[PDB]
RNA sequence: GGGAUAAGUGCUGAAAGCAUCUAAGCAUGAAGCCCCCCUCAAGAUGAGAUUUCCCAACUUCGGUUAUAAGAUCCCUCAAAG
RNA sequence: UUGGCACCUCGAUGUCGGCUCAUCGCAUCCUGGGGCUGUAGUCGGUCCCAAGGGUUGGGCUGUUCGCCCAUUAAAGCGGUACGCGAGCUGGGUUCAGAACGUCGUGAGACAGUUCGGUCCCUAUCCGUCGUGGGCGUAGGAAAUUUGAGAGGAGCUGUCCUU
């Protein structure tokens, strides 16, 4: 497993700390838990960390490819974050701020609200781009999903959420 | 959520605000008691057991359930109270809101309270299938020797039996029902009395408890 | 989605995979995404 | 000539064990329940009278599976009536009624007459780490 | 209305530097599943729980006794049959 | 399903259709959830999940089928001795009468037709629906109860607004 095998660089204001299996790493955004493989061990260097897995056995380089990902994932979320970035399509699609959650009008009876969660920040410009930031990628991606499937992309008009650099496959709509 | 024990005493009707004929049953709950508190450290689960229309005191020869026997004279007593025709348990109020021994008014209720009453329905004795279940009777013509009878009661070899639950004749009504969602139409607080909107199950003196309604 | 017994490549772009116990192909084209069944 | 000894219910001796289901697999551990209950590990045992000894069982909750009997072995039983089958699977069952779990488990092991119903009624089950039966001092049992 | 799911839909994610809903992990998703609603139900022999009531004499001193609380016989009845 | 075989039943395992009562499978007719579409929308096509419930009255014919009229969200397909005659019917069909066509010298005959033509049984056991008594539930009692389990219910139109 290349991916295991490479070294994950910790800038200097992340911290990485070890308690047996569960990790935590804090840095200028927020702190981030979680617990990662028991079979997993750490060499754990003063501005860097390796992940080391015990046999070469199938689930061995699974589990060393994704502990390495996951770990390098936690590390650039304290230190740079996460964003992604949605866009509104269609005449009268609008998005807006009810404080803290994001309520958003595309072409159906009701408008529909979007709870804000921890650590996740919802921003709009321009009333048609919205973006979520946080510190967690799988939160990050998760809430970007919700919002896109409230009304994801049709391919007649293009209209609905999708992601900004989202490629909508289109079709023609009426023929002859 | 409330309750309320009290006799079915008949129907009758009322004239609405529009003039709309509404058909009511008349409920008398008067000399509603506390009895005891059931709580979950003593009894496992919360309820109020009230205690509905006064009976006669204990006395030594008593030949009928008119006169409380000691055991209930007692049981009555710990709540200070003067022993009871019907006992009941209502799980749906908060015991909080009750003292043991505390009257039960039939203003605990307002018009458009929406109630569930429970009864025991009437008993129609022993029924056949059209009657008791409904079923459609044979041809009373065209040589036909089948009318009231039940019908076929199984298969054949595959499976030499009758299933359970095959509908067949026997005692018919005196089962407990609840019907849902009626309303309380009136309060008359001189005469203890609440008008229900529609019919309730039981004959005339049945024994009805009255509950806010469980859907909402 | 294809349900069949037979699930292959119909396009260059077609992507054998297993989820779940099942083989399956995925694709830019939808209608390509097959299900082993 | 005949000279076997016969156990009868004036020098039988039934004792009381504790046997800790944590991190046991679940029909291993029922096996040899069974065999304590049937008395199968004392040199009197005898057929037609119950020399078994009284088994608890604790922390049910903790019993374990292998494989995906979790979510794919799957607890049946008819009610009697037609259509009238329900189905539990081992994992919810687990979830919501351990002690009914280790229970079944052990009664299947254990022969369908008088005896070993009767046997089986010496068997106590609790989800927990706590049993009520301090009274009869039960000694921890070993399993294997 | 709640919980868990089907076909599905995805997030993060390696094995396989890419890709990938899947392996680990995390979501979402049916009139269906388990509940919510109605009825029966402790012969549930695993026979459960709460409140209240009765409580002595005689004994070959193991035990017995008619009585207690209570319930019936018989009788007047119906909302029950 | 049409058959093949001739293994249970010829000291009898009643046979078509209908009626009454259902019950189960799912390879789903409607309703619910989905993928693809040569899916603009409204409609559709095809495939996947799904058996909870629902799934009509009439004309003709013994009919089952089938055609037709009028509806419906839909008018599913199958198993249960082609479910069910000790539950019903008895129109068809394979007893005796009579007749036509036909065949036969004839008596008679025809998976040709026609008119008529005896459907017994007081339930012992299991099973099922109701309803009592015994004993048990470590004293004897009156009430109130928990809910292990079990049963019930579960369908859908149209219109207004957006
Ligand atoms: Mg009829
Ligand atoms: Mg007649
Ligand atoms: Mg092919
Ligand atoms: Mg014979
Ligand atoms: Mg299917
Ligand atoms: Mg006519
Ligand atoms: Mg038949
Ligand atoms: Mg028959
Ligand atoms: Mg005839
Ligand atoms: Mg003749
Ligand atoms: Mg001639
Ligand atoms: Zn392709």
């Amino acid at each position: 497993s290349r991916v295991g095998k490479k070294i994950i660089d910790i800038p200097s204001d992340v911290t990485v700390t070890f308690d047996g299996n569960h990790v935590t790493v804090k840095g200028p955004k927020g702190e981030l838990s979680r617990t990662l493989n028991e079979r997993m061990t750490f060499k754990q260097e003063e501005n860097t960390i390796e992940v080391v897995r015990p046999s070469d056995s199938k689930e061995d380089r699974t589990n060393h490819g994704t502990t390495r990902a996951l770990l390098n994932n936690m590390v650039q979320g304290v230190s740079q974050g996460y964003v992604k970035v949605l866009e509104l399509v269609g005449v009268g699609y609008r998005a807006q701020m009810q404080g803290k959650d994001l309520i958003l009008n595309v072409g159906y009876s009701h408008p529909v609200e979007i709870k804000a969660e921890e650590n996740i920040t919802f921003s709009v410009e321009k009333n048609t781009v919205v973006k979520v930031e946080g510190i967690s990628k799988e939160q990050v991606g998760a809430l970007a999903s919700n919002i896109r499937s409230v009304r994801p992309p049709e391919p007649y008009k293009g209209k609905g959420i999708r992601y900004q650099g989202e490629y909508v496959r289109r079709k023609e709509g009426k023929t002859g | 959520t409330k309750g309320i024990l009290g006799r079915k005493i008949g129907m009758t009707q009322v004239f609405g605000e529009n003039g709309e004929l509404i058909p009511v049953t008349v409920v008398e709950a008067k000399e509603n008691v506390v009895l005891q508190k059931k709580t979950v450290e003593v009894d496992g689960y919360n309820a109020i057991q009230v205690g509905f229309e006064d009976k006669k005191a204990y006395k030594k020869d008593a030949k009928s359930n008119k006169y409380a026997n000691k055991p209930a004279e007692g049981h009555a007593k710990k709540a200070d109270a003067a022993p009871k025709r019907f006992i009941r348990e209502f799980r749906n109020v908060d015991v909080d809101a009750y003292e043991v021994g505390q009257e039960v008014s039939v203003d605990t209720f307002v018009a458009g309270d929406v109630i569930d009453v429970t009864g025991v329905s009437k008993g129609k004795g022993f029924q056949g299938a059209i009657k008791r279940h409904g079923q459609s009777r044979g041809p009373m013509s065209h040589g036909s020797h089948f009318h009231r009878a039940p019908g076929s009661v199984g298969m054949a070899s595959d499976a030499s039996r009758v299933f359970k639950g095959q509908k067949m004749p026997g005692r018919m009504g005196g089962n407990t029902v609840t019907v849902q969602n009626l309303e309380v139409v009136q309060v008359d607080t001189e005469n203890k009395v609440i008008l229900v909107k529609g019919n309730v199950p039981g004959p005339k003196k049945g024994l009805v408890e009255i509950r806010t309604s469980i859907k909402k | 989605m294809k349900v069949r017994p037979s699930v292959k490549p119909i396009c260059e772009k077609c992507k054998v995979i297993k989820r779940k116990g099942k083989v399956m192909v995925i694709c830019e084209n939808p209608k390509h995404k097959q299900r082993q069944g | 000539m005949r000279q076997t000894f016969m156990a009868n219910e004036s020098n039988i001796e039934r004792k009381w064990y504790v046997i800790d289901a944590e991190g046991q697999t679940l029909g291993r551990l029922s096996s040899e329940v069974a065999s304590i209950l049937r008395g199968k590990n004392k040199v009197t045992y005898t057929p037609h009278v119950d020399t078994g000894d009284y088994v608890i069982v604790i922390n049910a909750s903790k019993i374990e599976f292998t494989g995906n009997k979790e979510t794919d072995k799957v607890y049946y039983r008819h009610s009697n009536h037609p259509g009238g089958i329900k189905s539990i699977t081992a994992g919810e069952l687990r979830r919501t009624n351990p002690e009914r779990l280790i229970e079944n488990s052990i009664k299947g092991m254990l022969p369908s007459t008088r005896l070993g119903e009767k046997q089986g009624k010496k068997l106590f089950v609790y989800g927990g780490a706590e049993h009520p039966h301090a009274a009869q001092q039960p000694e921890n049992y070993e399993l294997r």
